């Protein structure tokens, strides 16, 4: 039940500093190594440093002079600060559990629980939060439109998660705009159509906008 | 210099087995590596690790259909009765001397599976966009397989060219595919013709949607 939760800005400037922290729940970050990796949108995965709060950090040396690492005890959190970023830091970036150091010194290497990934972009340009549109309906399509929006991503979840079947949230697309729309899509019996109500629930976090929509006939 | 090998891509069809590869730099041939699934869309989770001596211990849930296998400088990870959901990237791990390194992934293709036409929606612009002044066409696609179609706009009839965005498939949730397509167009456009269609074209066979205002 040990659970990591990355959590950061979605977004940041050419030559600012990221900063990201990891937050372990379930159990204690004492004893541990913990890494932190990142990934580019499609591309693989790359380490970038780890922490023992007792023992040592360390981190690629293709990325060392950028790259600071910490922990907060009290907080049960490791922290990444990676400064003078540029759009080659695009990218989700992660943290995990790592090698374990028993007392007496000697460990098990290990790297058994990954976070869920937090998606940073480098920009210049300003958050923009999403129109969202209703897609309008024996079974039937219906959906929302979530448009114009940055940077990435957006959750759509249908009926306050409480819809869990046909959904399908398609990849966004880049517009030339420079922003992102995507769909999200629900299949469902023609029969319920007079009867059960579809809201979808558009979250852009970068914006913190929280929008509900209701698909109707 | 610690370096992991994976050729980019490996393939077998459902319900085979598959051994992929990861190949330790010649100074490192003894190390333990760890294996990593990342499905599409999701982030990694951790499979197993692989010992020198050729043991390996799985994390917790993952499927016994995944074993893990050493020879010499190999690293393996054998995948047996392959389903759907093991389409995904896999890489490998390994701890050095204050560091860690992966290597490049290996996309594992599962072929052979079911095959399905796709089911097309075309929804017309909503009236909620329409008084925000702009259109979007949308045409959904889903339930195919496999994941490649190819999108043919038209209005009244004419080929449309300009304005269209069109996702690349990727897998829905009970492993078919989907796709979208976008056709931007503006209100007066939307409303001076008859209509427009969106064709599907997929191994061959080509499927029709139309929407007039």
């Amino acid at each position: 039940q040990v659970q990591l939760q990355e959590s950061g800005p979605g977004l940041v400037k050419p030559s600012e500093t990221l900063s990201l922290t990891c937050t372990v729940s379930g159990g204690s970050i004492s004893g541990y190594y913990w890494s932190w990796i990142r990934q580019p949108p499609g591309k693989g995965l790359e380490w970038i440093g780890y922490i023992h709060y007792s023992r040592s950090t360390n981190s690629n040396p293709a990325l060392k002079s950028r790259v600071t690492i910490s922990s907060d005890t009290s907080k049960n959190q490791l922290s990444l600060r990676l400064s003078s970023v540029t759009a080659a830091d695009t990218a989700v970036y992660y943290c995990a559990r790592d090698t374990y150091y028993y007392d007496s010194g000697d460990y098990e290497d290990a790297f058994d629980i990954w976070g869920q990934g937090t998606m940073v972009t480098v920009s210049s340009a300003s958050t923009k939060g999403p129109s969202v549109f209703p897609l309008a309906p024996g079974t039937a399509a219906l959906g929302c439109l979530v448009k114009d929006y940055f940077p990435e991503p957006v959750t759509v979840s249908w009926n306050s998660g409480a819809l869990t079947s046909g959904v399908h949230t398609f990849p966004a697309v880049l517009q030339s705009s420079g922003l992102y729309s995507l769909s999200s899509v629900v299949t469902v019996p023609s029969s319920s159509l007079g009867t059960q109500t579809y809201i979808c629930n558009v979250n852009h976090k970068p914006s913190n906008t929280k929008v509900d929509k209701k698909a109707e006939p | 210099q610690l370096v992991l090998t994976q050729s980019p891509s490996a393939s077998a069809s459902l319900g085979a087995s598959v051994k992929l590869t990861c190949t330790l730099s010649s100074g490192h041939s003894n190390y333990a590596i760890a294996w990593h699934q990342q499905q599409p869309g999701k982030g990694p989770r951790y499979l197993m690790k692989v010992n020198r001596d050729g043991s390996h211990i799985r994390g917790d849930g993952i499927p016994d259909r995944f074993s893990g296998s050493t020879s010499g400088a190999e690293r393996y990870l054998t995948i047996s009765s392959l389903q759907s959901e093991d389409e995904a990237d896999y890489y490998c791990q390994t701890w050095g001397a204050g560091i860690r390194v992966f290597g490049g992934g290996t996309k594992l293709t599962v072929l052979g599976q079911p095959k399905a036409a796709p089911s097309v929606t075309l929804f017309p612009p909503s009236s909620e966009e329409l008084q925000a002044n702009k259109a979007t066409l949308v045409c959904l696609i889903s339930d195919f397989y496999p994941g490649a179609v190819t999108v043919a706009w038209k209005a009244d009839g004419s080929p449309v060219k300009a304005g269209v965005e069109t996702t690349t498939p990727s897998k829905q949730s009970n492993n078919k595919y989907a796709a979208s397509s976008y056709l931007s167009l503006t209100p007066e456009q939307w409303k001076s013709h008859r209509s427009y269609s969106c064709q599907v074209t997929h191994e061959g066979s080509t499927v029709e949607k139309t929407v007039a205002p």
